[PDB]
RNA sequence: AUUUCACUCAUAUUAAAUAAAAUAACUCCAAGUGGGCCAUUUUUGGUAAGCAGAACUGGCGAUGAGGGAUGCUCCUAACGC
RNA sequence: CCUAUUAGCUGGUUAUUUUCGAAAGAUCUCUCAGGAUCGCUGGAGUUGAUUAAUAUAAUUUUACCAGGUAGAGAUAAUGAU
RNA sequence: AUUUUAAAAUUAUUUGAAUUUUUCUUCUUAUAAUUUAAGUUGUUUCUAUACAGUACUUUCUUAACCCACUCGUCUUGAAAC
């Protein structure tokens, strides 16, 4: 009756060791993505000819208004990507459908390319998940890999780590992984908005629309 | 380095070409080269340029290449020509304005200042066609021909910026603005 | 279970390390990388930028090359206008 | 203060410009059958069995065949809920609906890339690829094919 | 503030605790909702509920169904959380075993008298814990008169409402509006 | 005096505040005024399905009952 | 504001009076919620006798009891005090007013030799 | 057309995406209400109106808080301690 | 005295906390200061879900439909000029 | 009073291996301890060597800074001249 402790410890720690592989086969996944990067702009300099990289298929956005005095048909995207108070974030994968939903809410999110750092450190620190059995969820923070293998280990995707992973590239588990994670309630910024009321990309300050790469500067202070 | 001292603006050249359709197979590839707060921002104008000027839209379009144009000598004052186009709030003008300093951003941003100050003419009707430094033979404006001349020297009549720490309420007696 | 204080999972060591058990193989990676000493890059800085100078010249015909582009466009729109004045 | 049968439909029951006339022959060739969607289109050329002003442009599948007549079950918006409607019309103006053609041949060209997928034992992904973003290019152009564009002048 | 239906709270409905004061039944509700907790039987799970319900949705079950239900297993054990009552059209009964939270005195003397027994929830949850070869069977909900008078209203077209009336003569309800020689007909 | 003679705001409000109902959507739908000379026929094929189908099991029954 | 004296924190002092019992005789200052239409009160207009909530309500752990950390109770006789012998130190007693001073030496007495603390103590002497 | 037998059409990510989607669906009984008004945009009559009459959405009503010195309707934002 | 006549009208309508929470549309009406009836709301109850699905959606994508408002036209028709 | 466990980390020994080549290199082999795990603990003073005061708790009365228009009611709208 006893072995059934040593078994649970064995399989633990076979499943530490396999978790620690693969976050290594992810970190040098990652580097690779960088030297190959480069390496590429540098040959499409020397050669006359030029290199567009792909879109990044993941975005992060940030709500930026209330909850009053919007239309329905705003509300109802807002309740679709889980954009519910006047600071939550969530990732939304890229594609034409989301973009396109996108676009009707735009003047009231902010929205950009994490980069895997941003990510990570959103995960660690203001990452929360439904713990619960299905519509129970019950929001606790991760803290521990045990709950993220119990509801998502059959994807192979227990760790936080796997986690990062999946969102930092739009992997084969990234609406599982998405939705396991409670959209994220940051603190406003530390150096305040621009001009929550116009666009980025207006001439004037401005906040709401896409940041592209910008959106990194955002979390930081926002986290 | 100072960044109350320091504008944002900067150049951005970016290049764009139109999807590929089957009506046509290689599109001409529009490269161009703008100024704004950053890349996000100079993609944008570049796609509104792109829109106005070509049948091309972002959403038919791709980039191609958007990167930072940086000074060569950023401590070498040069003298920059800028031709421009505004709208007023009754029509719309071309003017060709003259500055001289270290970075064509820099000259933007003084091009900015300089349209908000005089014409009222914020950054949204402001669209800048052909900055480029010009040789002090052809310089055109008087307030930059008398900076060029063979020996410059003027007094310092400007009143003391003191540092916030020594700016004290409550002086032992009347500084002098006279200085010197 | 009772909730007990969420442990910062960045920067409190042992749970940051019982949450990515590859943690502390990279980190430690790292040190060693920092705790590198200064005369091998002060003797090898100049062999790796001497093999740059190709590079610079490739950098340098790509901006001399759309300085040319931006020059010949504004001389040509100058002769347009001149053309169209009279 | 007007509410007739067709009221309002000046311009929603009257032919296209050079497309007047009573339908074509062929029209009365078309084949239909119980449960299949149906577009109703009203051909003012026909007055019996003209549908009623709301259900012109709407869908609905069959519910009824008759000798010359088509009884179709429609949604309509009532206020706070949508409910069934069963509008009765003639065969002028009724047409197959197109509305399930994709999904046909979805149907027809994923069973029979199945088979062979099965047949080979690939695993293969039979749902739509609501494509997004587009991957990296490494794409050439002529020097001379690059043009420098500059906002132009006022005239 | 965050925008979420009902403020974010979830909202259930029905009973949550039985509101008969009845002792006994205290007791097997709290011996069910134990079995139903501890155990994994969704049959104590059901049951549990049932016993919560109120009169009307515990409605008596007939000897005649409770044999038509059981004709096919003869060996298993008819479940009903209602009562059971006699039926005197029914000619012979065979050899009934069923747990049933009240019998009729007549029910009750026709099934010990053709074989079988009457048996109390206490004693399923003591010989059946889990619910082995038990029928969970229940008799006809909709079919008291109240039910009648429900759905659409009587007076909308195709409605089979029974109204509300003193008596049904010929006088009481029964001209305009129910025949198309005055006016309209439903 | 004067009354507002009609508006139509807040009912949309109103109309999705229980949302926008669908009809359920039975699989059968009564055949009472449809088609008759086929459902009619449509019974007769129904009536001697079952007078077959029935009568085989009855057969099979009463071959298995002795 | 809040009162916090060892694990026993008060979320609130100084208990609510009823709108204009301070300027009307007849209205009494006991806490009566506003109706009203313009109310003010109701309304929650800033700096005007804010209403009770459930908010202000001391947590569970630490709810009924006295400053000197257990619960009260109040007797009538000796009888009374009998389950007091299994807590006294979760229980003071307080005897009730209607005891004459017969009574209440002897309950004085039994609660002394009972190790139970009594409120009222110095009551009637 | 129905019925019965066969074979089998992704499901291991789910026949496109997203979804604190079952907080659903249905039934019963019943309250109050059935004078509205304002803002943006559109619009009819009118010279015009803080005028009369309509459309969409959001608000005020039913609602406080920070700001607009002041203000039922503006901006921010909706409220346990 | 019948008679505490009737009043679609005015006034009033008595403890606390907690939870949910409107309508000022619509149809008919000797109806326009009213009513009934839908709608909106509460309570009750069952069937379901509780299986990161399916039902479902003031959302999008894909496929396919219907339109004659903005614009445009007067040399395309009518009406002008 | 049968998860403040397990592990994770650290220290001290120990086994083999790897590698960026080692005074925080990593991975396990065992042992024993710690906490960075597994939501604040320790020391010293004072209260004070008192039985109610000039301290401490509390009520009340006064100030002071900021804020605060009569409630009930009909009403779209009441502090309403």
């Amino acid at each position: 009756a006893a072995k059934k402790i040593k078994t649970l410890k064995l399989i633990n720690k076979k499943k530490r060791n396999d978790l620690r592989q693969r976050t290594l086969r992810y970190e040098e996944e990652y580097e690779s993505e960088r030297k190959k990067i480069i390496e590429l702009k540098r040959e499409a300099r020397k050669n006359n000819c030029f290199y567009r990289e792909a879109e990044k298929k993941v975005v992060f956005v940030i709500r930026l208004k209330g909850v009053n005095k919007l239309p329905p048909k705003v509300r109802s995207v807002f309740r679709l990507l889980r954009l519910l108070q006047v600071h939550n974030g969530v990732f939304v994968k890229v594609n034409k459908a989301t973009k396109e939903m996108l676009k009707i809410v735009e003047p009231y999110v902010t929205y950009g390319y994490p980069t895997l750092s941003t990510v990570r450190k959103l995960l660690y620190k203001r990452g929360y998940v439904r713990v619960g059995k299905v519509r129970r969820y019950a929001r606790k923070k991760i803290q521990d890999n045990a709950d993220i293998s119990k509801h998502l280990g059959k994807y192979n995707v227990h760790g936080i780590e796997d986690m990062v992973y999946q969102l930092y590239t739009c992997g084969p588990v990234f609406k599982k992984v998405n939705n396991f994670l409670w959209a994220f309630k940051l603190k406003p910024p530390r150096k305040g908005f621009k001009a929550k009321r116009h666009a980025f990309n207006e001439p004037r300050p401005g906040d709401w629309g896409n940041r592209e790469a910008h959106i990194n500067e955002l979390i930081n202070r926002m986290i | 380095i100072d960044n109350s001292l320091n504008t944002n603006i900067h150049q951005y050249h970016i290049v764009g070409r139109a999807i590929p359709t089957a009506k046509d197979k290689n599109p001409n590839v529009y490269r161009m080269c703008i100024f704004a707060k950053n890349d996000t921002n100079a993609k944008s104008r570049f796609w509104y340029f792109m829109k106005k000027i070509n049948k091309l839209k972002k959403s038919n379009g791709e980039l191609l290449a958007c990167e930072q144009i940086k000074e060569r000598f950023p401590l070498r004052v040069k003298n920059y020509g800028v031709l421009l186009r505004y709208d007023s709030r009754t029509g719309t003008h071309n003017m060709y304005k003259e500055f001289r300093d270290t970075t064509k951003e820099g000259a933007i941003a003084q091009l900015y200042s300089e349209m908000a100050g005089r014409h009222r003419a914020r950054a949204s009707s402001i669209n800048i066609i052909r900055i480029s430094e010009i040789s002090s033979s052809l310089v055109r404006r008087p307030h930059i021909k008398q900076l060029l001349k063979r020996r410059l020297r003027f007094p310092a009549l400007h009143l003391p910026t003191l540092q916030k720490e020594y700016r004290k309420k409550f002086a032992s007696k009347r500084p002098s603005t006279y200085r010197m | 279970k009772k909730r007990l204080q969420n442990k910062n999972s960045l920067t409190n060591f042992a749970v940051r390390c019982r949450l990515n058990p590859a943690y502390k193989l990279l980190r430690s990676l790292a040190v060693l990388r920092m705790r590198k000493s200064i005369l091998e890059k002060s003797k090898n800085k100049k062999e790796k930028r001497v093999q740059k100078q190709i590079q610079k010249k490739e950098l340098q015909k790509i901006n001399h090359d759309y300085y040319k582009g931006v020059a010949k466009a504004v001389k040509k729109k100058k002769k347009r206008e001149e053309k169209k004045a009279k | 203060k007007s509410r007739g049968k067709r009221s309002g439909t000046r311009y929603k029951f009257s032919k296209k410009f050079r497309k007047h006339g009573e339908c074509t022959a062929n029209k009365y060739l078309e084949k239909l059958n119980y449960g299949d969607y149906v577009d109703i289109v009203c051909d003012s050329t026909q007055q019996k069995g003209m549908p009623f002003n709301y259900y012109h442009g709407k869908t609905g599948k069959i519910f009824h065949i008759t000798k010359r007549g088509v009884g179709v079950l429609v949604n309509k918006r009532v206020k706070h809920r949508i409910e069934q409607k069963k509008v009765c019309v003639r065969i002028e103006h009724v047409r197959k609906s197109r509305c399930n053609e994709d999904f046909l041949l979805r149907k027809i060209k994923n069973a029979e890339l199945i088979k062979e997928a099965k047949l080979k034992n690939e695993h293969i992904n039979i749902k739509r690829k609501t494509e997004g973003p587009k991957p990296a290019a490494m794409i050439k152009v002529p020097p001379s094919k690059i043009i420098t564009i500059e906002p132009l002048p006022f005239y | 503030g965050i925008a979420l239906k009902n403020v974010g709270r979830i909202k259930k409905h029905g009973r949550k605790h039985l509101v008969s004061k009845n002792p006994y039944l205290r007791l097997l509700v709290k011996l069910y909702n134990f079995l139903a907790r501890r155990t994994n039987a969704n049959f104590n799970k059901i049951i549990a509920k049932r016993l919560i319900m109120p009169k009307r949705y515990r409605p008596p079950l007939s000897l005649s169904k409770l044999q038509y239900h059981m004709a096919n297993h003869p060996n298993d054990i008819a479940v009903v959380v209602g009562s059971i009552t006699d039926d005197k059209r029914l000619f012979s009964l065979k050899q009934l075993k069923v747990c049933a939270l009240r019998f009729t005195e007549t029910a009750r003397k026709r099934i010990e008298d053709a074989g079988g027994e009457c048996l109390t929830f206490d004693q399923l949850a003591l010989k059946y814990p889990t619910g082995k070869k038990c029928v969970l069977l229940r008799g006809p909900t909709k079919a008291r008169t109240a039910e009648k008078h429900f759905g659409k209203a009587p007076g909308k077209p195709k409605s089979k409402a029974r109204p509300y009336v003193r008596s049904k003569g010929r006088k009481f309800e029964k001209a305009r509006g129910r025949r198309k020689s005055r006016a309209y007909k439903k | 005096a004067k009354s507002k003679n009609h508006t139509n705001h807040n009912q949309n409000r109103k109309a999705h505040k229980n949302g926008i109902k669908k009809p359920k959507k039975h699989k059968f739908m009564s055949r009472k005024g449809l088609d008759p000379n086929f459902f009619r026929n449509q019974k007769y094929c129904l009536k001697g399905i079952q007078k077959k189908k029935k009568e085989l099991k009855l057969k099979a029954k009463q071959e298995k009952n002795n | 504001a809040v009162k916090k004296v060892g694990k026993i924190i008060k979320k609130r002092t100084k208990k609510f009076t009823r709108f204009q019992s301070n300027r009307f005789m007849r209205v009494k200052p006991a806490w009566r919620k506003p109706r009203g239409i313009d109310c003010r009160v109701r309304r929650r207009y800033k700096g005007t006798n804010l209403m009770p909530s459930i908010g202000y309500g001391s947590n569970k752990k630490t709810k009924f009891l006295l400053p000197n950390n257990k619960y009260k109770y109040v007797v009538k006789n000796v009888k009374e005090m009998e389950p007091l012998i299994m807590n006294h130190t979760k229980y003071c007693v307080q005897i009730a007013h209607n005891v004459s001073s017969k009574k209440r030496k002897q309950i004085i007495e039994r609660a002394k030799q009972m190790n139970v603390s009594v409120i009222n103590a110095k009551a009637r002497l």
